[PDB]
């Protein structure tokens, strides 16, 4: 999308494997905020923005 | 319905037995009844307590 | 696609009794030939329920009785349906129905089921709609005027598209489906069982145990919903989209469930057989 | 984008990837891990939330498609499905008296 028209991807209702994320080599930055990346594998949330 | 005592006897242990284990899913005051889960979730006092 | 639909009279509704009807499973344990008390909401046995009349006969002088009016939801419905034409097609559970609140639609159209989360603007008068040809005979369903204008939605279900009778069948009922509405703790959970039927009349005596199907978590405070039927628009009623409509001939229970107390009886494999309650009688008791 | 410019002046496909806790339960959650299936041994059991010690026996209990746990006469677990397999196990203690 463009910078004025962000589309979101609201998803729920799966299982999120975040271990695929930062165990890349692929990306720039990865500067979560206070969420512990590897932590994630044992927090459940209720909708996930994109 | 000849021999009543003879049954009547093991009628009154069987539910003596099932009284005394029911009696272990009772609070008695407490929050809940499953040991493992007060001393995980609450502080060691109120735990203990 | 709104429209508020003409010739219908006014009648008070009849109030069948319920034989013994309205037991599910508490849980999913399983007890073998044991005799297990549970306190849950059920339903009253020998007690009468609203009788919703949905026909359109010669002798009716243009009655049209076509009955759906918006009954409250205070802790459960035994929605039971004895239809021969699938009339009863889905549910439009909700809170408002103003286009402010969410509301649970559950409608199983031509396709498939689409359980459906978002906040949706229903009209006063919601069915779906189903032409009759005379040149190929083939019903087709056409008009889906159920809601008009949607919103931010939240989570939906799909399913496996699949194909119904859809036709007119006549002579008396052959199908019965019993259900079980409930939502407590953010939980809607339903339960289903499908059971023939070889009856014209009143729901009938017996006993049967439903099962449970979903436990979508939807979390919502529904708490008065609606019924969606279907008309069988045709080249015998000639008019406009207000006047010249059909109505078949079907006829759906609503029950009302209350807390009480009741004794299950398990079988030697874990299907209830018999229950009894608690406050019938002093027998009972 | 003319591919001529610096390092500073090339697109930067962004995430913003949030995360939020609204009222309803939760349904998107992590991965879980498994372990080997190790019966006829006095072990300690978790399958999805209850406990207990005990020998898995494979019974011929069978149970409901829809029922996952399995009780007596006296209100205890006696006989657990297990989550991956359909296989009816049987929960028993081990062995214990006096001397
Ligand atoms: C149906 O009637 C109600 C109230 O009489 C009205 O608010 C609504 O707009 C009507 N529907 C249509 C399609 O005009
Ligand atoms: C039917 O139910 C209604 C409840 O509104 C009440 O009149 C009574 O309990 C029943 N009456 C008859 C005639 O069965
Ligand atoms: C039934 O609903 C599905 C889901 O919205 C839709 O794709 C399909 O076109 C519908 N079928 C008819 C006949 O309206
Ligand atoms: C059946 O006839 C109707 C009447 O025009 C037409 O709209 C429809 O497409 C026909 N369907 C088939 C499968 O021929
Ligand atoms: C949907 O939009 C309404 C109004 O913009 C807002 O109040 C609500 O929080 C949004 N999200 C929902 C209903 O999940
Ligand atoms: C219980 O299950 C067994 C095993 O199939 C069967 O033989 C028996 O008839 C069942 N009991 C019923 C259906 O009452
Ligand atoms: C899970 O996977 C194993 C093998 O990886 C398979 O044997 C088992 O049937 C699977 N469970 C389900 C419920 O499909």
């Amino acid at each position: 999308a463009s910078v004025y028209a962000w589309n979101r991807k609201r998803i729920s209702n799966c299982v999120a494997d975040y271990s695929v994320l930062y165990n890349s080599a692929s990306f720039s930055t990865f500067k979560c905020y206070g969420v512990s990346p590897t932590k994630l594998n044992d927090l459940c949330f209720t909708n996930v923005y994109a | 319905s000849a021999l009543g005592k003879l049954q009547d006897v093991v009628n009154q242990n069987a539910q003596a037995l099932n009284t005394l284990v029911k009696q272990l899913s009772s609070n008695f005051g407490a929050i809940s009844s499953v040991l493992n889960d007060i001393l995980s979730r609450l502080d060691p006092p109120e735990a203990e307590v | 696609q709104c429209v508020n639909l003409t010739t219908r009279t006014q009648l008070p509704p009849a109030y069948t009794n319920s034989f013994t009807r309205g037991v599910y499973y508490p849980d999913k344990v399983f007890r073998s030939s044991v005799l297990h008390s549970t306190q849950d909401l059920f339903l009253p046995f020998f007690s009468n329920v609203t009788w919703f009349h949905a026909i359109h006969v010669s002798g009716t002088n243009g009655t049209k009785r076509f009955d759906n009016p918006v009954l409250p939801f205070n802790d459960g419905v035994y929605f039971a349906s004895t239809e021969k034409s699938n009339i009863i097609r889905g549910w439009i559970f909700g809170t408002t129905l103003d286009s402010k609140t969410q509301s649970l639609l559950i409608v199983n159209n031509a396709t498939n089921v689409v359980i459906k989360v978002c906040e949706f603007q229903f009209c006063n008068d919601p069915f779906l709609g189903v032409y009759y040809h005379k040149n190929n005979k083939s019903w087709m369903e056409s008009e889906f005027r159920v809601y008009s204008s949607a919103n931010n939605c939240t989570f939906e279900y799909v399913s496996q598209p699949f194909l119904m009778d859809l036709e007119g069948k006549q002579g008396n009922f052959k199908n019965l489906r019993e259900f079980v509405f409930k939502n407590i703790d953010g939980y809607f959970k339903i339960y289903s069982k499908h059971t023939p039927i070889n009856l014209v009349r009143d729901l009938p005596q017996g006993f049967s145990a439903l099962e449970p199907l979903v436990d979508l978590p939807i979390g919502i405070n529904i708490t008065r919903f609606q019924t969606l039927l279907a008309l069988h628009r045709s080249y015998l009623t000639p008019g406009d989209s207000s006047s010249g409509w059909t109505a078949g001939a079907a006829a759906y229970y609503v029950g009302y469930l209350q807390p009480r107390t009741f004794l299950l009886k398990y079988n030697e494999n874990g299907t209830i057989t018999d229950a009894v309650d608690c406050a019938l009688d002093p027998l009972s008791e | 984008f003319q591919p001529t410019n610096g390092v500073g002046y090339q697109p930067y496909r962004v995430v913003v990837l949030s995360f939020e806790l609204l009222h309803a339960p939760a349904t998107v959650c992590g991965p879980k891990k498994s372990t080997n299936l190790v019966k006829n041994k006095c072990v300690n059991f978790n399958f999805n939330g209850l406990t207990g010690t005990g020998v898995l026996t494979e019974s011929n209990k069978k149970f409901l498609p829809f029922q996952q746990f399995g009780r007596d006469i006296a209100d205890t677990t006696d006989a657990v499905r297990d989550p991956q397999t359909l296989e009816i196990l049987d929960i028993t203690p081990c062995s214990f008296g006096g001397v």
